[PDB]
């Protein structure tokens, strides 16, 4: 929502959380409804089913 | 015990999109690895290695330290990607199987290296969760 790539990038490099898929799908709809292409490239490159 | 021909092999896709098909094989234990080397380097298609690094450890189950996570992210994968190498680990999540796999995913994301480190995995047949789809 802030359209800041560095926060989401760094929070995906944090190896403690074990990011679950439904949070990634929720943030993907936030990246697809709004015009943020760079988050779509980043979140799909993490690994996510379609 | 009776020795029978194999039934589990071929491609292997996951639900995650953007990637190729992985390759697996159900194999006997009392066999010779010369036909394993011919199967990998000829039939699937893989280059000859220049270095083989096998990674063992994993007393920390859920979380490993960030210092070793910096080593496994950068200092192992950059050498296995510059020299051209095979990192042989256990193919399951337990132990340092996750921290190697997360390190390869981190390095494949952090650069446009246009290649991936051939991280090979061995695993016993008995301890796979859902093997009935194979």
């Amino acid at each position: 929502a802030w359209n800041r790539v560095d926060i989401a990038q760094s929070e995906l490099f944090r190896g403690d959380i074990q990011w679950r898929s439904f949070h990634l799908e929720a943030s993907l709809m936030d990246a697809l409804l709004n015009d943020r292409p760079e988050f779509v490239r980043l979140l799909i490159s993490h690994g996510l089913s379609l | 015990t009776t020795e029978k021909p194999t039934d589990a092999y071929g491609d292997l896709d996951f639900t995650y999109s953007g990637r190729k098909h992985s390759n697996f094989l159900r194999l006997s234990d009392r066999t010779d690895p010369a036909t394993v080397y011919s199967l990998v380097t000829r039939s699937w298609g893989f280059r000859a290695p220049n270095l083989v690094v096998s990674v063992l450890g994993g007393s920390g189950g859920p979380v490993l330290q960030t210092w070793l996570q910096d080593l496994l992210r950068r200092g192992l994968v950059r050498a296995a990607q510059s020299t051209g190498a095979w990192i042989v680990t256990g193919g399951l999540h337990t132990g340092i199987g996750r921290h190697v796999g997360v390190a390869v995913r981190d390095h494949q994301t952090a650069s446009t290296g246009s290649s991936k480190v051939v991280a090979m995995g061995v695993a016993p047949w008995g301890v796979v969760r859902n093997r009935d789809m194979l």
